[PDB]
């Protein structure tokens, strides 16, 4: 249930 | 967290959360000590038996948080890993002897009012603070029970919870345990007969135990939620990884690297 | 010379104090 966060971050 | 309460904002600006990439969750608790070092717990990282075995591209770290799950895109940063180091004699085998793990970050972090690093104690602080009846703070976004009923219970906190537990003697941390508890621990929490509740709960480990001096005002972190028993159990007592203890293997690692 | 540490922005540098911060002092002075 996390917000998502600039994808970027995540590869 | 069990039996604290919500932290108010920018109460613990060195406070950092271990993010998993894939999937996305809340891993460990963490803190910031300088611009570009964490500290948090080995255990968070490394535990060969459940074949845990994290590396620089599995993680984030996310640094001045209030929400567990919001981006809060005004006030949080988030940053990558550079390298790992965990203490070379962190026993896994047989009671998480050593639990202490280093990060050191990508990028340096800008400070601001939601984030701010904590102070590592010297010989004479260590020797005045950590004293049985001294009280300490735990902070993290762990969970608020040991057990809840699935999709009705809470559950996991909405914003960072704190609890204040006292130090307790040696002998009585021995008794409640059969773990083989080394020089390297302390425990803290309330005796059964005290009337006052409180720990860390899963979720929390990897997070600060802090103690605030009262001469020169500052914040000092003495330990590391490292483990226990289940959460808040009547005659058991919560873990720390002593800080002072391992400053020496620390000050090798942030020296040579 | 050494790093400000354990000071934080919205409490100590502003003479604010947290709702449960004198718990933890008056457990010194038992
Ligand atoms: N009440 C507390 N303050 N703590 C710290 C925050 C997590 C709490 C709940 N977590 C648990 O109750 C699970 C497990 N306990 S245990 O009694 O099974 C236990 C205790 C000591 C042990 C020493 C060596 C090997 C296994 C042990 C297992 C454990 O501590 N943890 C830590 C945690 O929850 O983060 C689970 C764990 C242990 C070792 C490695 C990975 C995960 C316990
Ligand atoms: C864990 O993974 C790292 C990097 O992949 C490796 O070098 C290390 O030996 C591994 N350790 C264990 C105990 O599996
Ligand atoms: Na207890």
């Amino acid at each position: 249930d996390f917000e998502e966060i600039p994808e970027e971050y995540l590869q | 967290i069990v039996e604290g309460s919500d932290a108010e904002i920018g109460m613990s600006p060195w406070q950092v959360m271990l993010f998993r990439k894939s999937p996305q969750e809340l891993l460990c608790g963490a803190s910031l000590i300088s611009d570009r070092w964490v500290l948090t717990a080995a255990h968070c990282l490394l535990y060969p038996p459940w074949d845990k075995n994290f590396t620089e591209n599995d993680l984030l770290v996310r640094i001045g948080k209030h929400s567990r799950t919001r981006y809060e895109r005004n006030i949080e940063k988030i940053s990558m890993l550079e390298k790992i180091y965990i203490h070379p004699r962190y026993n896994w085998r047989e009671n998480l002897d050593r639990d202490i793990a280093l990060m050191k970050l990508k990028k340096p972090v800008a400070f601001s009012d939601y984030i701010h690093p904590v102070c590592l104690p010297d010989r004479e602080t260590a020797a005045s603070l950590l004293q049985a009846g001294y009280k300490g703070r735990v902070t993290g976004w762990g969970n608020l029970k040991e057990t809840w009923t699935a999709n009705v219970g809470k559950g996991q906190p909405s914003v960072l919870q704190v609890v204040n537990l006292p130090i307790v003697e040696r002998p009585v941390c021995k008794d409640s345990t059969r773990i083989r508890i080394t020089d390297n621990m302390f425990c803290a929490g309330y005796k059964p007969d005290e009337g006052k509740r409180g720990d860390a709960c899963e979720g929390d480990s990897g997070g600060p135990f802090v103690m605030k001096s009262p001469f020169n005002n500052r914040w000092y972190q003495m330990g590391i939620v490292s483990w226990g028993e289940g959460c808040d159990r009547d005659g058991k007592y919560g873990f720390y990884t002593h800080v002072f203890r391992l400053k020496k293997w620390i000050q090798k690692v942030i020296d040579q690297f | 010379g050494e790093a400000d540490c354990g000071l934080r922005p919205l409490f100590e540098k502003k003479s604010l104090e947290d709702k449960t911060e004198r718990e933890l002092l008056e457990s010194y002075i038992d």
